[PDB]
């Protein structure tokens, strides 16, 4: 039952400091190293650091050596990632992951033994500006196909950093739903759209309210959208 | 740097036998392993060493080498095996992941509806116009939309999003926001987003206050 | 360091290869040495083990036929001859010993080891 837990992720601001968790469980913790792989938004897997047990077992990428130090505690169970002097390109989903002890010695042309297990991840948002997101109502058209399909939904504009959440009628409403991701400005902050198609027959009856929730900045709204004029 | 994965993305039907490539970094020999991933969820372990099956990994997947580069082979593509690929390597004392491959499923041809929206009373408010087109539910990804203000072509000042392919009907949708100054979107009466898939241009339009 | 094994490399399945594994100190101490093997995502595996002082060997029920351990007229070499190797073998092959007598169906338990090597790694595929 290998289980890994990473903890401690959160916002940052560039050139502050964060330290990573990563809890292991249901193995002998000496016989393995731990890795930190982190995953950009929306871009590859990146290696970042691993280490085995003791001091003498680490090794980091090009890309943030100097920067960031990892350790352990081999009485608790536990990796520890401290990150220093953070920039916007640090912002990822963090992972742990378990390897070999011995990963570098044994690695060869014929031998690989990768990472089995990973954690679920932690995400960690490097902010320079914080701003709640503006949400304007995307209104169904007067001209729906009367006995068919409508279109109605959310403009969710001018918000930092990441995420925004946005479900419908507090998530009574799944079917259909479209939730776009983000774009960046050239104004420096992001934007997006969630539209839903819904029964035009039920314009009249039926309820509609999109739910955005920008926890960076703890602004929780709730549109109604209604038809226009 | 990392490493180049031979087709960068590449769609396939249920039963098709599928082969990605990792190209290794010049002079660096070392066993590939390969990693499978869905969005949202962390990275699994396919196979180690270049050509080892990791438990309760099913044996359409395999691995092998190809002259000094290195390939994962899925025998017949099954509906959970859509997503992405990365490869791996422990060259000294670094490991470094591929730029990966998305396997997406290959579907009939569909056609976007496509609705248009005007600025909210809400926000002109604020001086700005957003004008969004939504094409909804179409295959494949490629689609052009083109903006049009009382018949000029617009450029330089929208941008597009695309979903991913939706998990029920393996179709995409695309949003493209045309964004004006309040004081440009008011002194124009007709807005038109034009959506070209192969042969066939679909345009929604309306009039400024009708 | 204290054990050192050698030997790993890339077989066919069906194939042979010998491990070593070389020691240190006085071997006149050692009570059991054995080799352990390690695959990704299962736990470390007791594979072959010699009681050294009549040189009683210990099998899994996984290799037992296939596997031959075995010292020489050195005292401070333990072989193990692997035969009729299938892709299941693929793993890390580790050398453990003790100095601590322990009862003989505790010999294939990595928990009555003190030390061990780094390990050679084994790869079986086609
Ligand atoms: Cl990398
Ligand atoms: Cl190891």
């Amino acid at each position: 039952e290998v289980q890994l837990v990473e903890s401690g992720g959160g916002l940052v601001q560039p050139g502050g400091s964060l330290r990573l968790s990563c809890a292991a469980s249901g193995f002998n913790f000496s016989y393995y190293s731990i890795h930190w792989v982190r995953q950009a938004p929306g871009k590859g897997l990146e290696w970042v650091a691993y280490i085995s047990s003791s001091s003498s077992y680490t090794s980091y990428a090009d890309s943030v050596k100097g920067r960031f130090t990892i350790s352990a505690d081999t009485s608790k169970n536990t990796a520890y990632l401290q990150m220093n002097s953070l920039r916007a390109e640090d912002t990822a989903v963090y992972y742990c992951a378990r390897g070999y002890q011995y990963w570098q010695y044994h690695a060869s042309w014929y031998w690989n033994g990768g990472l089995d297990y990973w954690g679920q991840g932690t995400l960690v948002t490097v902010f320079n500006q914080i701003k709640g997101p503006s949400v304007f109502p995307l209104a169904p058209s007067s001209k729906s196909t009367s006995g068919g399909t409508a279109a109605l939904g959310c403009l969710v504009k001018d918000y930092f950093p990441e995420p925004v959440t946005v479900s419908w009628n507090s998530g009574a409403l799944t079917s259909g739903v479209h939730t776009f991701p983000a774009v960046l400005q050239s104004s420096g902050l992001y934007s997006l759209s969630s539209v839903v198609t819904v029964p035009s027959s039920s314009l009249g009856t039926q309820t509609y309210i999109c739910n955005v929730n920008h926890k960076p900045s703890n602004t929780k709204v709730d549109k109604k959208v209604e038809p226009k004029s | 740097i990392q490493m180049t994965q031979s087709p960068s993305s590449l769609s396939a039907s249920v039963g098709d036998r599928v082969t990605i490539t990792c190209r290794a970094s010049q002079s660096v020999s070392s066993a590939v392993a390969w990693y499978q991933q869905k969005p949202g969820k962390a990275p699994k372990l396919l196979i180690y060493s270049a050509s080892s099956l990791y438990s309760g990994v099913p044996s359409r997947f395999s691995g092998s080498r190809s002259g000094t580069d290195f390939t994962l082979t899925i025998s017949s593509l099954q509906p959970e095996d859509f997503a992405t690929y990365y490869c791996q390597q422990s060259s000294s004392s670094l490991i470094t992941f591929g730029q990966g491959t998305k396997v997406e499923i290959k579907r009939t041809v569909a056609a976007p509806s496509v609705f248009i929206f005007p600025p909210s009373d809400s926000q002109l408010k604020s001086g700005t116009a957003s004008v969004v087109c939504l094409l909804n539910n179409f295959y494949p990804r490629e689609a052009k939309v083109s903006w049009y203000v009382d018949n000029a072509l617009q450029s330089g000042n929208s941008q597009e999003s695309v979903t991913e392919q939706d998990s029920k009907d393996s179709t995409y949708s695309l949003s493209s926001t045309l964004t004006l100054s309040k004081a440009d979107y008011e002194k124009h009466k007709v807005y038109a987003c034009e959506v070209t898939q192969g042969t066939t241009s679909v345009t929604k339009s309306f009039n400024r206050g009708e | 360091r204290q054990l050192v094994e050698s030997g790993g490399g890339l077989v066919q399945p069906g194939g042979s290869l010998r491990l070593s594994c070389a020691a240190s100190g006085s071997t006149d101490s050692i009570e059991y040495m054995t080799w352990f093997r390690q695959a990704p995502g299962k736990e470390r595996e007791g594979v072959a083990a010699l009681y050294t002082h009549t040189g009683n060997t210990y099998y899994a029920d996984s290799v037992k036929g296939r596997f031959i351990i075995s010292r020489d007229k050195a005292k401070n070499m333990v072989y193990l001859q692997m035969n009729s190797l299938e892709p299941e073998d693929t793993a890390v092959y580790y050398c453990g010993a003790t100095r601590k007598y322990v009862p003989v169906r505790f010999a294939l338990d990595q928990s009555s080891y003190d030390y061990w090597g780094k390990g050679t790694p084994v790869t079986v595929s086609s």
